[PDB]
This record gives structure tokens, sequence and C-alpha cells, in this order.
């Protein structure tokens, strides 16, 4: 009848087609009301400072500061060298270095061997 | 050069004897007078350099670096007087004295005729920079960043000391003018291999080389604004100046010793530029862009063609002006929002339109828009690396996409979109800030009219 | 007076836009018919494309062998 | 169903304050209180003086230097007469007339 | 465009390949065929600065047309007859190219009939 | 008539 | 200031394709409630809009008239 | 020669003059779009002369 | 901001997981960190990897262009899922069907351009014939040499 | 261009659309005529009325705001709030 | 609120209207010949673009 | 799903939102007004056929396959209103929506160009800064323990008082500045 929509990484499943949206249980109402309570407490704590006439400046968000501290400063203190990190750091670290080394060395050996035999047309080449 | 050394030294009693409301204005005035006098270095000849004495000389490489060095001190004084307004008076004078002392080390770094005096000034430039970062930096990490900045430089440069004294014993001299005429070919050996490494790795750290660049997005981020200006505008160029002096002595071994480092730069300018696509810290984004631009200067020195040296010195002067202006713009936001997070304060063209025009011009010179000298240096390095190998254009051109992409994303995140609602301390742009932007940008655009003075010894 | 907006009905028209629109439509059809009357070969064809089979073998130099 | 009376009362009060705000965005007729402050001049300042300047620059600084203005030499036909010399270009061969 | 079908869908050895043709001598079937005569002098179409595609066997009509077009400025519609003379002589040249294609087609059909008569005989 | 105020940043500086 | 809206009762769907819509909806037991809202699009000055070949031939009449005038003028002018 | 190249460069410099006008401003312009439109009308008229003497 | 509101190490004990969930202002049932393979995440939550375009565009957001509230934990790649960038919104056609259609269309067109290059169209004419030895001097041929005579005949 | 909206004009246009709707008689209708409690209209009819409002005034009302507009006066006041009338 | 009675709009579409009526004729009769135009072709081939456009 | 005051979507809300989305995507499919009007009545009949379903599991299942029907039969480029998200004029004027606090940053020689406006603005500022502590103590005496459950704000429960957290709703910029 109908083709089932297959969600991918760059195209997620719609809310209208997800089965877990149609849960009418009590515990999902618990989780949704608790998320509403946490979000309402965050909203209230925001706009009690946002609407303040005495405040003049930047409402500091601990979520944003926490995000930047995770993206920059917490990376090395929670690094553990193991199999996956060693293979990915040697695969994406020195793999391209080896690759471009052999490509550029091969191209320049071919070019120098053509030049010292008089084969490469270097006729009007006086800028280098 | 003693007509430039003695006024720079007389800036010390000029700043320690001034009245307390006068110590910025007098130093700014007389540093602008020294920078006006800095144009007398332009007595350059087609055959000979301008050789002042046994100790000092200046060719057309050191001359734009000297004019940029003597021009950057008034701009650092303008940039650093707002956030040090609440400072103690004696510490304020010590700050100005550290900047004066750093300029004094730099102008006889670039004019040192002899290479161990070059080394002594080149390593004397650590101490004011280290003191400025670790004393007047803002955050906690400035102590660690000062340690990284100190101990990458010294670990690279103490082999250079042994190498220069070895050249001193072998050739009899470290005069660059003598070593132009007594240079011997450096044959293939392991002795000459580690000779080449000891001559080059200190400047590879100073550029920075990719892989050795880890000091830079700490030391350029944990510093005050004058420290970031002098680091990214002058102190990254000590490495390129030192390589252009020292690769004279390293032939013909450089013709195969350069092959790993060229890869480390040709891939490095792909990686660090890509890092600028995903940076949250705006000052760190400018830092990784500095690594990306200096990778081209590393490649251009290591392929050692005339077009490459011309493009490398043009790109060093252009990147000095551009990156100094970008750090000053990031400080113009940081003095208002007190955070270096780039996603925090958005839509600033709605509030600061002329400052958004300065952001636009700095980002267009960042992405090497013709006919700026940014593009002149970029394009000439691209020409010379195409002559080196016809494949490298790919790694050039892909870089020239990503160099556009972070330069405008930085413009789109900071200046465009809807503004942040909870931030309401966005003052109008002070006359000092727009003055600083114009003193960065108007020399950079006027140099497009006459680029031959920033094209180096072999124009 | 400028044009007053109307509700759920056909709007007020100026005479000038009507006569200009009709004048340039008439100018288009005048120019099309004029250039089709005088050129007539940019559309239908300039020179007669000959049939190569109708050519004799003697002018093409074919000895019957 | 629709609103609750709490939401009705709040949105009514916000509507009243919003309309008062939008009314107080209007302009007084004295406002903006300002501080106290040749027919073909475009053809003279933007055309004729630039034609003067650019013709002076091209005539006495550009064409005084070699190869700065290089013009393609003029197309010569059979039957022409050279102005510098007076040499008549001879005509073509008579045509093997086709139609 | 039926010759595209006669070379592709049909047999290709009997259709002349336009890259390398004529494959036959120009006198094969011609007792004293005369040459094509160039009217415009090489120096004349050099001084007329004609494009190197326009320096064919009918460039003299183009030289007369361009001299008309220069000598009748700004009246840009006053040289329709010289343009028609040049277009008709280009048409005659295109007809001659068609005649060369047809001569090569009929000679390849002649070679087909020759080898078939030979193979039927011996 | 009914001219409305245009809120804009400080164009003085 | 005040804009006067017309009488709402004039937008009757008789004479419109909304009438044919109501015919086909009554043919299977339905009723269209929003027809009189849609009635102004099919009535008034928007009634009897041209076809595409009538849209192309806008100005063909006066254009062909001026064409015949100019052909007669150039035929009488050469003699 | 002296007409062709003159009006050639006058077209381009004429286009660059309203950029100097908008960069050297202090007042609110009396219809700067009309000024730029008049400038480009005149630049079109100016560029038609080397076009005509290229047709010639 | 203080240290125990900053991100820390990977939580293992359930009170540490609940303290992390309280720190990032989310439920313990919804707090899932990145799995401790040593990639440098720590206690940072693995938010469900959706774009910001997918959010409710009519909701009263604190940041309207970001579509992001105050104190809500940001995604690790929040600078990547901004609406200037990668959108993971659902598409009417399936992703794999889109990739197959685009790949097949481009491959078929390039195949048929190669086919038409192998079998080109042309006109039933001879070669264009040029005088003066196929224009020997006009194509830069040197006059001190002498080419072969190229002779064209009437037809 | 773009003539301004008034509460009298928005009221006249909203009631004009509701008078063109066959499930509402025009003499019972007022600005307080509740759709479910007075006019006796379905929730589907309320959704169609809000969609007719969208097609009338040329902008989209979100559904979380559409499901609370249960009288003509609240619709007129919502259009007043989203078009900022009586400046 | 359909209205187009501004002389800016009318003149600005009007000059490109005169261009779209006459500019191909004017330019293509003012340009010099730079190639040789193919003007001999069969009647299904001369009528290719017009018939395909009409279809 | 995601709502400011409601913690979920009821079955009735899901049915009405599906009905509106189906009519909008149908109007995108069925461009002409009589033809859309015909098919809109047919779709209204399809929605009315299962309106009286008291079995909630059957009704939720019918809602689910009706969503599948919708996701199959949607237009790839549906019509979006211009100021609606995804529209061609959406958030166009946000660069002209300068916030009101920037008027505090003006020079006095450009504040003196509009003396009535800023004299009328200072009483709004005074009104807000006297209303602030009253509405803070109103919020803390009405919010339950554990914080507010929903994002719904109360009105002013006295006379003369302003509603709590009112300044950025009232002093928001216009849609067409
Ligand atoms: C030796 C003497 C030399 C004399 C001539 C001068 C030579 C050039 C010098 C610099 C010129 C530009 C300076 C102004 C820009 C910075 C400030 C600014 O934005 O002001 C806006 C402001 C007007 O705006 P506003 O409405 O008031 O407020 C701004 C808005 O809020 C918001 O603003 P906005 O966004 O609306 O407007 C910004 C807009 C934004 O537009 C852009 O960003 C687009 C630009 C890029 C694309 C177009 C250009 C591409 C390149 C081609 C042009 C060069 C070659 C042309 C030749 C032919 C081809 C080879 O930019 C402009 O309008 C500027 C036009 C010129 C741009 C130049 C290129 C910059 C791009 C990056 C570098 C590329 C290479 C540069 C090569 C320079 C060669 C000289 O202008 C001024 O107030 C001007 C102040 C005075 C300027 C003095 C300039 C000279 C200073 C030198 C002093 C010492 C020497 C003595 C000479 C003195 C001459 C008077
Ligand atoms: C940035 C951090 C890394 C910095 C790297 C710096 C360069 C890397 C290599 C340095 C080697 C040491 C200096 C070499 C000086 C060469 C001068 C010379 O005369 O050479 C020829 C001489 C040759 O001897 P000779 O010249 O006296 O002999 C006479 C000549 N022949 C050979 C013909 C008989 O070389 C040497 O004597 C030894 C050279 C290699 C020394 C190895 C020991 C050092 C180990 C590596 C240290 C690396 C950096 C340490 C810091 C790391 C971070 C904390
Ligand atoms: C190999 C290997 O398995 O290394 C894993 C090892 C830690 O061992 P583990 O996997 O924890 O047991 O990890 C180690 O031994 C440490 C890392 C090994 C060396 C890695 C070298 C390349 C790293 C990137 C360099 C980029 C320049
Ligand atoms: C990590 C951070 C990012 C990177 C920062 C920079 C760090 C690296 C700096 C040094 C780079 C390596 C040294 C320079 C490479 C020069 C070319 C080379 O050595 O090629 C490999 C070599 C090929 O042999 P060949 O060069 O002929 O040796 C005989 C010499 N007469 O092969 C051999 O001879 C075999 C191997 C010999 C061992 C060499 C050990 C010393 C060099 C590495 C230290
Ligand atoms: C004759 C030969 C002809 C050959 C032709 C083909 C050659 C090129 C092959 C394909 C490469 C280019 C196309 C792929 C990248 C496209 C990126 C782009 O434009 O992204 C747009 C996207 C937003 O787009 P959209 O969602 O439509 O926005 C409207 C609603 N948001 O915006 C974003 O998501 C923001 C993205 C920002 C970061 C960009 C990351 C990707 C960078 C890619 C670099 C590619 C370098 C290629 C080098 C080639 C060298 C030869
Ligand atoms: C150029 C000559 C164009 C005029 C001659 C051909 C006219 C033509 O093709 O007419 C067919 C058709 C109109 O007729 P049709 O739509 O099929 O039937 C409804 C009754 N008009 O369709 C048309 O007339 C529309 C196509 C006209 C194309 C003109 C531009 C080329
Ligand atoms: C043989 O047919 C030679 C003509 C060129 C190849 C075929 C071109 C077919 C398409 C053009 C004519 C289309 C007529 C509707």
């Amino acid at each position: 009848s109908f083709p089932k929509y297959e969600p991918s990484r760059l195209a997620s499943l719609p809310t209208t087609l997800d089965p877990a949206e149609y849960d009418i249980s009590s515990e999902t109402r618990k989780a949704q009301a608790e998320r509403l309570a946490i979000r309402s407490r965050l909203k209230r704590e925001y706009q009690l400072q946002y609407n303040d006439p005495s405040r003049r400046g930047v409402v500091e968000d601990p979520a944003l500061i926490r995000w930047t501290c995770a993206r920059s400063a917490n990376v090395y203190p929670n690094f553990r060298p193991n199999t996956k990190t060693s293979l990915l750091g040697a695969l994406f670290g020195i793999g391209p270095l080896i690759f471009w080394y052999y490509v550029f060395k091969t191209d320049r050996d071919r070019k120098e061997k053509l030049i010292q035999e008089g084969k490469l047309d270097r006729t009007f080449n006086i800028s280098y | 050069m003693l007509k430039y050394i003695i006024p720079t030294m007389m800036l010390m009693p000029l700043t320690w004897l001034s009245k307390n409301s006068m110590i910025w204005i007098n130093t700014t005035l007389h540093s602008l007078l020294i920078s006006l006098t800095s144009l007398l270095l332009l007595n350059q000849f087609g055959d000979n350099s301008l050789n002042f004495s046994l100790t000092f000389f200046s060719d057309s490489l050191s001359t734009p670096l000297l004019i940029l060095t003597m021009w950057l001190l008034p701009l650092m004084l303008m940039a650093s007087q707002h956030h040090l307004s609440k400072e103690n008076l004696a510490r304020k004078k010590l700050f100005i004295s550290m900047l004066i002392l750093l300029q004094l080390f730099l102008i006889m770094t670039f004019t040192a005729t002899e290479l161990i005096f070059f080394y002594i000034m080149f390593e004397a430039t650590l101490v004011p920079t280290l003191i400025i970062i670790t004393r007047w930096g803002n955050q906690t990490e400035r102590l660690n960043a000062g340690l990284y900045f100190l101990f990458y430089t010294l670990a690279g440069s103490l082999p250079l000391l042994v190498a220069l004294i070895y050249i001193q014993n072998t050739m009899g001299s470290l005069n660059f003018l003598i070593l132009q005429y007594w240079v011997q070919p450096m044959p293939n050996s392991w002795s000459n291999t580690f000779m080449w490494l000891a001559c080059m790795m200190a400047f590879m750290v100073k550029m920075p080389l990719y892989g050795l660049h880890l000091w830079l997005p700490k030391a350029h981020v944990e510093a005050p604004i004058a420290g970031s200006m002098v680091l990214a505008a002058i102190l990254l160029k000590l490495g390129g100046y030192g390589m252009m002096r020292i690769t004279l002595l390293l032939n013909p071994i450089t013709d195969f010793m350069a092959y790993p480092f060229i890869m480390l730069s040709l891939w490095g300018m792909i990686m660090t530029s890509s890092i600028c696509l995903r940076q949250t810290d705006l000052k760190s984004l400018i830092a990784y862009s500095s690594v990306s631009h200096m990778a081209l200067v590393i490649v251009a020195i290591l392929i050692q063609t005339p077009w490459s040296y011309m493009g490398a010195t043009a790109l060093m002067i252009a990147h000095g002006l551009t990156s100094s202006m970008l750090f000053c713009l990031a400080n113009s936001n940081y003095e208002r929002v007190h955070s270096r997070t780039m996603i925090l304060a958005r839509g600033l063209q709605t509030l600061l339109p002329l400052m958004a025009a300065w952001w636009l011009l700095a980002s267009l010179t960042n992405l090497a828009l013709p006919p700026s000298i940014n593009l002149i240096g970029e394009l000439f390095v691209v020409m010379s690396t195409f002559s080196w190998s016809n494949i490298t254009i790919i790694l050039m051109g892909l870089n020239m996409v990503i160099t556009a992409l972070y330069s405008l994303y930085m413009l789109i995140t900071t200046q465009r979109g809807k503004h942040t609602h909870h931030i309401n301390n966005i003052l109008p742009s002070f006359t000092r800030e727009n003055a600083l932007m114009s003193l960065h940008m108007l020399p950079l655009l006027l140099l497009s009219l006459n680029p031959k003075i920033i094209l180096g010894p072999l124009y | 007076a400028h044009i007053e907006p109307r509700y759920r009905q056909f709007p007020q028209l100026t005479r000038s836009q009507v006569i200009q629109a009709e004048f340039f439509s008439a100018t288009m059809w005048f120019w099309i018919l004029w250039r089709f009357w005088h050129d007539s070969d940019a559309v239908l064809g300039h020179f007669p494309y000959p049939d190569p089979s109708q050519w004799t073998d003697e002018e093409l130099g074919i000895p019957p062998d | 169903s629709g609103y609750t009376p709490d939401e009705k009362l709040r949105l009514q009060q916000l509507r009243e304050l919003r309309r008062r705000w939008l009314k107080d965005q209007e302009l007084s007729p004295r406002e903006p209180v300002l501080p106290p402050r040749r027919h073909s001049i475009f053809a003279f300042t933007h055309v004729l003086i630039p034609v003067w300047i650019i013709h002076y620059y091209l005539k006495y600084h550009v064409t005084t230097k070699p190869y700065t203005i290089v013009e393609k030499k003029p197309r010569i036909f059979p039957g022409d007469t050279i102005l510098e010399t007076g040499e008549v270009i001879p005509p073509m061969k008579e045509f093997p007339d086709q139609h | 465009g039926a010759h595209l079908a006669r070379r592709y869908l049909g047999d290709a050895s009997v259709e002349p390949e336009p890259l390398r043709m004529p494959t036959f001598p120009p006198d094969y079937g011609f007792p004293e065929r005369k040459e094509r005569e160039m009217v415009a002098t090489q120096q004349e179409m050099n001084d007329a600065q004609l494009v190197l595609q326009q320096r064919d066997y009918c460039a003299h009509y183009l030289i007369r047309f361009l001299k008309c077009k220069r000598d009748s400025f700004p009246n840009f519609l006053a040289c329709k007859h010289e343009q028609h003379d040049w277009d008709y002589c280009e048409h005659l040249d295109y007809v001659k190219r068609m005649k060369e294609f047809e001569r090569e087609r009929r000679l390849l059909q002649r070679k087909k009939r020759r080898e078939q008569r030979e193979a039927d005989m011996a | 008539g009914k001219r409305l105020f245009i809120i804009k940043p400080s164009g003085f500086y | 200031s005040k804009m006067e809206l017309p009488d709402y009762k004039q937008w009757k769907i008789e004479g419109t394709p909304l009438e044919t819509v109501q015919e086909k909806l009554a043919a299977r037991g339905l009723r269209d409630p929003w027809g009189r809202n849609e009635a102004w699009r099919y009535m008034g000055g928007f009634a009897n809009n041209v076809s595409f070949v009538g849209a192309l031939l806008k100005g063909f009449k006066w254009g062909f008239a001026a064409f015949v005038v100019a052909v007669g003028a150039e035929y009488y002018l050469e003699s | 020669m002296n007409l062709f190249s003159s009006l050639t460069l006058v077209t381009l410099i004429l286009l660059t003059m309203p950029i100097a006008a908008i960069n050297f401003n202090t007042h609110k312009f009396t219809n700067y779009p009309l000024y730029v439109k008049t400038t480009i009308s005149c630049a079109f008229i100016t560029s038609m002369i080397p076009t005509m003497m290229f047709i010639h | 901001i203080t240290k125990d509101m900053l991100p820390g190490p990977y939580p293992k004990t359930p009170e540490e997981r609940a303290a992390a969930a309280k720190k990032y202002n989310m439920r313990v049932e919804d707090y899932e960190p990145y799995p401790d393979d040593g990639m440098g995440y720590g206690d940072y939550p693995k938010l469900p990897d959706r774009s910001q375009q997918e959010r409710d565009p009519w909701y009263d957001w604190d940041h309207p262009d970001l579509r992001l509230n105050w104190g809500e934990p940001m995604h690790w790649d929040l600078d990547m899922y901004i609406r200037n960038r990668v959108d993971t919104s659902p598409t009417p056609v399936n992703w794999n069907l889109m990739c197959k259609h685009l790949f097949g269309f481009v491959a078929f067109m390039l195949f048929m351009f190669w086919v038409g290059e192998t079998y080109p169209t042309y006109q039933p004419v001879g070669p264009k014939q040029y005088p003066y030895n196929n224009l020997y001097l006009e194509r830069g041929g040197d006059p001190n040499k002498e080419p072969e005579p190229v002779v064209h005949y009437e037809i | 261009d773009a003539p301004p909206l008034t509460l009298e004009g928005i009221k006249d246009r909203v009631l004009y659309v509701l008078k063109l709707y066959d499930k509402i008689d025009p003499e019972k209708l007022s600005v307080n005529s509740h759709f479910m409690k007075d006019l006796g209209l379905d929730s589907l009819d309320q959704v169609e009325i809000i969609m007719a409002m969208e097609d009338e005034f040329g902008f989209e009302i979100p559904d979380i705001d559409a499901e609370k507009l249960m009288c003509p006066q609240e619709i007129v006041d919502y259009i007043a709030d989203k078009k900022d009338v009586y400046e | 609120n359909i209205n187009e009675n501004n002389p800016f709009l009318i003149n600005s579409i009007k000059r490109l209207l005169i261009g779209s009526l006459f500019a191909g004729f004017i330019i293509s009769n003012n340009i010099p010949p730079m190639t040789i135009p193919q003007m001999t072709m069969p009647h299904y081939l001369k009528m290719t673009a017009l018939t395909v456009t009409i279809l | 799903a995601f709502l400011p005051s409601a913690a979920y979507l009821t079955h009735q809300q899901k049915v009405l939102q599906l009905y509106k989305r189906a009519l909008r995507h149908l109007e995108s499919r069925c461009v002409h007004r009589d033809k859309y009007r015909y098919f809109a009545c047919l779709l209204r009949a399809r929605f009315d056929e299962h309106k009286n379903e008291k079995d909630m599991v059957k009704a939720t299942q019918l809602l689910r396959e009706a969503e599948k029907e919708f996701w199959h039969g949607q237009h790839p480029q549906p019509y979006i209103f211009p100021e609606s998200p995804g529209g061609t004029s959406y958030e166009r004027y946000e660069c002209y929506k300068v916030p009101e606090w920037c008027l505090d940053d003006w020079h006095p020689s450009e504040k003196a160009m509009y003396p009535d406006y800023f004299a009328k603005r200072e009483q709004w500022k005074k009104l807000r800064r006297e209303s602030w502590e009253r509405e803070v103590k109103q919020l803390q005496e009405e919010t339950p323990v554990g914080g507010p459950r929903t994002e719904a704000l109360p009105p002013a429960r006295k006379q003369g008082d302003l509603p709590p957290l009112w300044w950025h709703i009232v002093t928001r910029p216009r849609e067409r500045p």
C-alpha cells in the first residue's frame, strides 16, 4: 500500500509517524510533566532576570558556559588512550601526511626526471 | 639603527616621568613620531642592502617588518588603555614599559647583522611577552599558556644556539653579509640533517608549524589585547624572518629536508582552517586562522623560489595587519559582553553598523580579496607552489574555500541574524575603537596602491 | 488621485496603463508581422537545400563500371 | 474549549498596555525638532570636468609613454586611399559573376 | 539525417567518414577537372583582417560587404545585397561540400559493387 | 500623518 | 480612514463553477459551506478571463491593422 | 583615438564618482538613488559613443 | 560559574549520574552521556542529534534564531546544527531513494554523453576547403620553408 | 501601499467572512458569538474558520493559538496583537 | 491593493520592453560577421527550434 | 510533543492539527479554488466518517494511518505564508527590530530632537521600575513550591498593578519597523 518512511541520520523520522508519540500511559505523562516543570523553572529563572530593570548586561547562561567548557577545556582531562583513540589518531593524523608525501614526492621525481632529460616543455617558463 | 633604538629607549623616561593623566597620550604621540620616522628605512637599493654599521643593517625584508613593528606600538597603546584604566599607576607604567621593551628587542631583532645577536634579541623577546601574558591576561589559564609559550620556544631554540655557535666556529663569522659570500654547500649527511633541524625548528615553533602550534591558541587567547596584537602581528614573523635569513646556509640539503614540513604545512593549513569552522571561542578562531595563514609562509620559504619569498613577505605583512585588526574587533565585543564565546552576541550590525563595516572589511581582507596585499601574498605563494608541484593547487584551492568559509561565518555569527535579547550593555562604538580599526585597515588598503615596498629583498 | 484599494472586487484601473499595454502589444505584433513580411527566410529558410540523389553521375564523375 | 479566564485577563491587560505603547510611539507635529540648518551642473561636474581630467591624463602622461595605448591598425579594403600617403589601394579581380 | 542511420544502424564501410575524406583521388572519374579559383588576393584579405575561417574561396564578397558596412554608417540596413551575395556564395560552397560527400558516397557504393562483382566472378 | 518612531541605534558616534 | 465593505449578500455562487461543485457534492450527499466566500473570485470584473491563445493575441488586432496600413503605405510610396 | 579612450575611461570614473559622494557625506541626501540613476543613464550615453565608433 | 556546575568526568555511580543530570538541568531518565571510549566527553549529555530547524518555530524561544531556551543543555555540535548549517529535518522522499535517483540520473546522463561522443552527429558535407595551401602562411607557417601544394577542384 | 488595519476594519472583515459561511446565520452573529456554545459549530468548523481567517488576512495563526480562538472578538484581538493596530 | 501606476515602474519596464522588442535586431545587424553563418540546411532542420518550441 | 503550557497533545488536538495540515497540503495539491473546495468537502466527509468513535485505541490507530496517508500524499513544496516560517518573507525585518534599550544609549543632542517622545518614555520607565518589585512579590506568592509547573503567567490580581513579566511583551518591536 504505502511505502514506510525510513529515517536516516540527515533525515530523521517525523513526529507524526513515530509510534512512541502515541503512548497514552501514565509514566509518559509523568516524564512530560517533569520536563515541563524543569523547562518552566528554567524559563522563570531566565525571565526574572531578563525583565529586571536593575540588570544591565549579559544574563549569564550556565548552559552556554558549560557548553564551551566542554568543547574546549574538558577534552584532555577525560581522554584515555586506548585502541580506538590510537587507531583514529594514527589514521587521521599521519595517514594523510604519508599520502601527500608519496603523491608529491612521486610527482616531483617524475617532473625532475622529465626536466633533466629535456622532455618537459619548459620553454617560456622563466617565472618560478 | 641607532636613530630608532634611542627614541625607543627614551620612551622609558617618557613613560615614567609623565603625569598620571598623561602617560597614554605622550607615549601614543611619540610612538607615532617614531613610526613616522620609520619610513627612512625605505632607502633600499636594487643591488645592495642598507648597511648601517657592523651591528645593524636592513634590506627590503626587514624594512616592512620594522615599519609594522614601530607602527604596532601606538595601536597597542590605544587597544590596551581601556581595560587597564582601573589599573594601578605603577603597574600601568610597567605594562607600557614592557611594550616599549618588546619593541626595543624587536627592532634590533630584525636589524641584527650577526646571527647570534639575532638569537639574543630573538629570545629576549620572550621575557616582555611572557610577563605581559602571565601578568595582564584575564583568565586562569594564562600561567599554563605562558609555560607553553616559553617552553616550546626554548626547546626549539636552544639547539639553534648550538647550531649558530657551530657555524661561528666553522665559517669564522655569523655576519649575514659575510655569510652571503662565504656560504658553502651543505652536503647530504646525518650531521647536516640535525644541523638543518637545529637551524630550522626554533623558527618552525615561532611560525608556528602545524603540530608544534599548540602554544598559540593558548598564548594568543590567554593574553591581553596588546599581547595578542604583538604575538600575531610581529612575533609569528620572527620565524619567517629567521627562516629567510637561515636557509641561505642550508643549501642544498633543504631541497629534500623540506618535504615532511611542507606536508605538515600543506595538510596543516587544511586542518587548522577547518578547525576555524567549528570554534566557539572567537579569539581561538583568529588564532587557528593565524596558524593557517602562516603555514603558507612556511611552504613558501621551504620551496625557496623568488615568487615564494615575495609572496611570503607580502603575506606576513598583510596577515600582521589583518590578524591584529581581527583581535582588536574581538576585544571590541569582549569589552562589552565579557565573554569570548562567538555565539553569545549575535546580530551586531543592528546595533553597531560602522563597526560591522570594519568587521566586513577585516573579513574580506582575511579571505584574501583582490587587490589587497593579503591576496597578493596568497596568490604569489599559490603561483610558486604550482611551479613546485602542479597538484598542490588542490590543497591550495580547497584552503581558499575554507578560508572564505570561516571568514564569513565569523561575520555571520557575530554581526548577522537576530540579536541576543538578554544582552543590553552593547554601547555605541567609542571613537578610540573605530580609530584603532581605521589605523589597522587604512594602511592595509593603501599598501594595495604600492605593494612593491612589502615584497622583500628580491622584488 | 492615486488608486484606492477595493475589497473582493476588481480594482480601479488607470487609462494610461491600459493604453500603454495595448500600444506595446500592438507594437509587438506590428514588428513580428513586419519582419516576417520583409525577411520571411530567417523562419522558413534562406536557400533551397538540394536533394543529393537528383545529382547526375557525370557531374560527380562516376564512370559506370 | 479555548482560553482560561486567567489567560483572558492577562492577555487583555497585555493588549491594553501594548496598545498604549504603540500609541506612545507616535510623533508630535513639532517633532523631529531639528537643529537650525546651475541647471546642468551634473553635466559639468560629473561629465565635462572628468572628460577634461582624463583627456589631460591620456594625452600628456599616457600616450607620452610607449605601448600604453595600443590601437588595432585600421581595416584596409580594396579601393581605399591612405590619408598619410595618398596611395590608392588597387581593387580586386573582376568577379566570376554568380547571379 | 538519414545518413546517420546509414552509417550507424546500417553498414559503415560504404558511408564516407567525415574526418578523413576524400579517400579517392580528385581525378578518379574526371578527365581534366579544373581547380577552384581564389578571387581575393592574400594581401587583400590580410589588410581586410579577416578571420581565418572567413578566408575561404568566397572571402571577396565578404570584403565588399564589410567595405559597404563601413562606408554606410550609421545606416546599418543599406548593405543587404552584399550580404545576400556573400550568403549565396557560402551556400554555393556548402553545395560543393555536399557534392563532395555525395561523390564519396557513390564511389564507396561503386567499390562495394566492384568487390561484389569480383567475389561473384572469382 | 500617523508618523511612527523608528527605534534605531545611536547614529551620533 | 474608514473603508466600506460591500454587501455580503451579492456573492451568490449561481453562475460560477462553485455551482457545479455544489452539484457534484449533492450528487453524493454533501454540501459546501464556504462557496459564498469563494464566490468573488469567479464573479465581477474577474469574470470571463481570457485563454492562453487569447493572452498571446493581445494587441494582434491593432497591430495587424497598423501592419496593413504600413504595407499599403510602403506599396504606394515606392510608386 | 583621443575620443574613444577618453569616453571609455570617463564611463568608469563616472561610475566611481557616486561612491566618493556616498563616502564623503555628512547630510541626508536629496535622493541619492536619483543621483546614481542619472549617473548610470549618463554612463550609458557616454559608453554609446565608443560603441558607435566600433560599429563604424 | 563554579566548578561543580562545569562538566566533569564520566559518571559511573548512579548518584553521580543523578548529580550530572541535575547539573545539566535534565531528568535522570533522559540523561545519557557519550559512551566512555575515551574521546574526551566526560559527563556531557548525548543530546538526540537533531537539527535546530526541526524545533517548533512558533514556540516562544529565548533565542529565536537558535530556537533554544535558557539553561537548556546545548548539543555538542550545536554550532553545527544551527539553521545556517546542517539540517536533519525529514524529507518527503526517502534518503536512500533520493541518493539512488540522483546517482542513476547523473550516471545515465554521463553514459549517454559518452555514447553520443562515440557516435556523433554531422552534416552530409565534405571538409571546409581553404585556399593558399590550406592557409599555410596565415596559420603561422614560416615562409622560408615551402609546404606541399593543397589543391582544390570545382564540383 | 499596504493600508493599515483598524479594529473596526478587522472586525468588519472577520464578521464578513463569517457571514459568508453557510453554518452561521448573519442575524444571530455578533462579535461575542461563541462557536461551540452559541453558534453550535464543530471543532472542525472552528479549524475551518481559523483557516478562512488565514486566507483572509494573509498570515498563519499557529495551532496552539488557533485552538483558543473561540469567538470573533478573540480572533479580532489576536489579529490586532499580531499586526500591532491602533498605534 | 493591486497598483502599478508609478512612472518609475512604467518607464523601467518600458525601456527593457523596447529592448526586448528591438535589441536583437539592432545588435545583430550592427555586429560584424565573426564566423560564417550556416544558412543551408533541410526544411525539417531549419524548422527544428520553432516546431519544438510550439510542441 | 513540545508546547509551552500543555505537557502533551490530546487526541483531539492531534486530529485538528492533522485536519488543518491535510487541508493546507491539499490546497497545495489542488491549486484552483473550486477544485480545492470540492476536494476539501470530500476530505471533510472523510474526517466526519470516523468522528463518532468512542473506542480510543481504534481512534488512535485511525489517527496513525491517517498520518501515514498524509505523509504519503503531501506536496513536496507546500504553500507557506510569506511571514510564516519557511516563507519567503519570514524574519525579513528582524534586522530592523532594534530593541528599545538602545534608546538609552543615544546622545542628548539626538534625544533633544524628540523631546515629547523621551519625556513620554521616562514615565514608561518609571512605571516599569515601580511595577517590578510588586510583580516579583506577586510571582513568589503565587508560584507553588518546587517552582512553576507550567509556563503560564498570572494576570495582575489587584487594581493598578501591572501583569508580571510584562515589559518585553509590551515593548517588543513592530513587525514592520
Ligand atoms: C594615495 C591616496 C589614496 C586616495 C584614495 C583612497 C584609496 C583607498 C583607501 C581606503 C578607502 C576606503 C575607506 C573607507 C572604508 C572604511 C570606513 C567605512 O566603512 O566608511 C563608510 C563610510 C560611509 O558609510 P556610512 O553610511 O557613513 O556608515 C557606514 C555604514 O554604517 C556601514 O558601511 P557599509 O557596509 O554600508 O559600507 C562599507 C562598504 C562595504 O563594501 C564592501 O565591503 C565591498 C568591497 C569589496 C568589493 C568591491 C571592491 C573590489 C576591489 C576593486 C576596487 C579597487 C581597485 C579598483 C581599480 C580598477 C581595477 C583594478 O565599503 C565601502 O563603501 C568602501 C568602498 C571601497 C572598498 C575598498 C575595498 C575593500 C575590500 C577589502 C579589500 C579589497 C582590496 C582593496 C584594494 C584597495 C585599493 C586602494 O565612509 C566614510 O565615512 C569614509 C571616510 C573617509 C575614508 C578615507 C579613505 C582614505 C584614507 C587614507 C588616508 C591617508 C591617505 C590620504 C588619502 C585620503 C583620501 C580621502
Ligand atoms: C621544538 C622541540 C624540538 C626541537 C628540535 C630541534 C632540532 C632537532 C635536532 C636537534 C639535535 C641537537 C642539536 C644539533 C646541533 C647540530 C650542530 C652540529 O654541529 O651538527 C653536526 C654534528 C656533527 O659533529 P661534528 O660536526 O663535530 O663532526 C665533525 C664533522 N664530521 C661529521 C665530518 C666528522 O652533529 C653532532 O655532533 C650531533 C648532532 C645530533 C645531536 C643529537 C643529540 C640531541 C638529541 C635531540 C634533541 C632534540 C630537542 C630536545 C628538546 C625536545 C623538547 C624538550
Ligand atoms: C567541469 C567540472 C564540474 C564539476 C562540478 C562539481 C564540483 C563540486 C562537487 C560538489 C561540491 C560542492 C557541493 C557540496 C557542498 C555544498 C555546501 C552548501 O552549499 O551547503 C549549503 C547549506 C545550506 O543549504 P540549504 O539547506 O539549501 O539552505 C536553505 C535552508 N537552510 O549550508 C550549510 O550547510 C553550511 C555549510 C558550511 C560548511 C561547509 C562544509 C562543506 C565544504 C565543502 C568544500 C568542498 C571543496 C571542493 C574542492 C574541489 C576542488 C576541485
Ligand atoms: C539526420 O537526421 C541528420 C540531422 C541531424 C541529426 C538528427 C537531429 C534530430 C533533431 C532535430 C530535428 C527535430 C525535428 C522536430
